[PDB]
């Protein structure tokens, strides 16, 4: 077996900049004179795609991405890097069966801090009427990553019955988005009043939307 | 012409070029002409090119 | 094939920092792609009714 | 064009097997190997084998030797996989891959058949639109909803205004709860559009045969 290892693991890279993710393989894949590793995309949500074939020529490809590299390591080379191209990026040699793939490389586009679009949801006359209820609450279209959701019903915390789920960096706009829905029983849901949504993010420095049951 | 042999058949024409525009009304009364031939394989369209030249 | 027109094509090669320049006001079919000549090395086109075997 | 359009989304209970179906179009069959690729939940890519129509001749990857099986109809034009005595393990992407040229790239993929291993039994979901709330408006746009909860197995479709919407629309990946999958959508239309503009929520399960269409009706209050 060729192990083949990508470093770095993830990259976040500007907008317009250059991505650099490389590869090494733990013995050669380079004779003939040729190296025979290959580039692919793998755009979120969807199969892999060819980038180049034997380590440097590109299959409909646009020039941003150059392919390099000789013997045990390579690199490819994305510049300038563009919106989309957010997407996990795999070397694949095939020397000597049998076809190993490297681990992938998770690109991701620094861009402008964006704020999260908050807005919450009281649960369904119709799945009330089932037995439950479920408080949703959205955070769509920001940047960075990293946001911090809490729940509050009438002014305590709580954990429990949380479930969040972020979607990948848009293709498209490069802002991630969230959900987060809170899960509760008929009976659990109907002695409490006022339901609150914090989100504490870098850009401003809590975004609350809350909602009360009787209205 | 469709040859309508089993052979290849060998087909020959001609393009006359006359000395000037005088001799080109003469023998053929318009004054600007051309000859088209065509074929499966073949296309073309011949323009005579009026010009003096020594008496051979 | 049905038609009794014919399409007479052409090419050249554009260098580096050069233009080709057309202009046409009649039966003229446009070049919309064109193919840059990315690597030059010895190749040939073998003649041969045969197809892909897979192999090496 | 090259086109590979292979078997639809499985479930399996644990112990069973599957054969997803890959129909080759667009080409020759006969003049190159096909493949198959397994991708563990957005993880790595594994190669599991490669097949030859033209005389059938199979190479496999040690890791699947025994669990798989390609095989090949040369009057249907088409690549089967079969994989034998499943477990969780197998729960994966499969792509149905042609490649070129033993020293070959693969230039054409597949779109992928999603196999589910679990003993679980076929849930139909449940739909709830998100009207926002009766006493709060956001500004120049307002964010509209719909919400799907309690399904198995994935995948779903989520479309609004049977698709003539495609714009401000988001449609997050399902989460796990209690066993079942859940997720939500989030159409994002300018505020004078609606309540004038009918917003409807296109949502479809095939696993259950179930197609439902829910309409978010303002906060009556
Ligand atoms: C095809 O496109 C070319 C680029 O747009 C063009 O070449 C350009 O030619 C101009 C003069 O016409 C050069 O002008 C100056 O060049 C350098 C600066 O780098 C200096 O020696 C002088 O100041 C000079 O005046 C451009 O630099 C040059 N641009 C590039 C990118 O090479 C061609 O001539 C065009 N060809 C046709 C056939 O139209």
């Amino acid at each position: 077996d060729i192990v083949l290892t990508q470093s770095p693991g993830s990259l976040t890279v500007s907008l317009g900049q250059r991505a650099t993710i490389s590869c090494r393989a733990s013995e050669s894949v380079d004779n003939f004179g040729k190296s025979f590793m290959h580039w692919y995309q793998q755009k979120p949500g969807q199969s892999p795609k060819l980038l180049i074939y034997r380590a440097s020529n590109r299959e409909g490809i646009p020039a941003r991405f150059n392919g390099s590299g000789s013997g045990t390591d390579f690199a490819l080379t994305i510049n300038p890097v563009e919106a989309d191209d957010v997407a996990t990026y795999f070397c694949q040699q095939s020397n000597e069966d049998p076809r190993t793939f490297g681990g992938g490389t998770k690109l991701e586009i620094k861009r402008a801090d964006a704020a999260p679009t908050v807005s919450i949801f009281p649960p369904s006359s119709e799945q009330l009427t089932s037995g439950g209820a479920s408080v949703v609450c959205f955070l769509n279209n920001f940047y960075p990553k990293d946001i911090n959701v809490k729940w509050k019903i009438d002014g305590s915390e709580r954990q429990n019955g949380v479930l969040n789920s972020w979607t990948d960096q848009d293709s498209k706009d490069s802002t991630y988005s969230m959900s987060s829905t809170l899960t509760l029983t008929k009976d659990e849901y109907e002695r409490h009043n006022s339901y609150t949504c914090e989100a504490t993010h870098k850009t401003s420095t809590p975004i609350v939307k809350s909602f009360n049951r009787n209205e | 012409y469709n040859n309508t042999n089993q052979e290849d058949l060998l087909v020959l024409w001609g393009i006359h070029h006359p000395n000037d525009a005088a001799e080109q009304t003469k023998l053929y009364q318009n004054p600007t002409t051309y000859i088209s031939v065509g074929t499966s394989t073949l296309n073309q369209r011949l323009v005579p090119e009026i010009a003096t030249r020594p008496k051979v | 094939n049905g038609q009794s027109g014919r399409m007479e094509f052409f090419w050249t090669i554009l260098k580096p920092n050069d233009a080709i320049n057309f202009e046409s006001n009649g039966n003229f079919i446009a070049p919309e792609y064109a193919y840059k000549i990315v690597k030059k090395g010895d190749s040939a086109i073998m003649k041969s009714e045969l197809e892909y075997g897979n192999c090496n | 064009e090259v086109h590979l359009q292979q078997s639809g989304p499985e479930l399996v209970k644990p112990g069973a097997s599957v054969k997803m179906s890959c129909k080759t179009s667009g080409y020759t069959f006969t003049e190159y190997t096909i493949h198959w690729m397994k991708q563990s939940h957005g993880k790595s890519l594994e190669w599991i084998g490669g097949i030859f129509p033209n005389n059938g001749d199979t190479t496999y990857n040690q890791k699947f030797k025994v669990r798989a099986t390609l095989t090949v109809g040369r009057s249907s034009s088409t690549a089967y996989m079969d994989l034998r005595s499943l477990t969780s393990e197998d729960s994966a992407v499969y792509y149905c891959v042609r490649n070129y040229g033993s020293y070959g790239y693969f230039d054409v993929w597949g779109a992928g058949t999603t196999v589910t291993v679990s003993s679980a039994k076929t849930t139909p979901p449940s739909v709830y639109p998100l009207a926002p709330g009766s006493a709060a408006q956001t500004n120049s746009m307002v964010t509209l909803g719909c919400l799907v909860k309690g399904y198995f197995p994935e995948p779903v479709t989520v479309t609004w205004n049977s698709g003539s919407l495609s714009s401000g629309v988001h449609t997050f990946p399902a989460v796990l709860q209690s066993d079942l999958y859940t997720l939500s959508s989030s159409v994002t239309v300018p505020s004078s559009t609606w309540p004038s503009e009918t917003v409807t929520c296109n949502v479809a399960h095939p696993a259950s045969s179930t197609k439902v269409d829910k309409k978010i009706v303002p906060r009556d209050c």
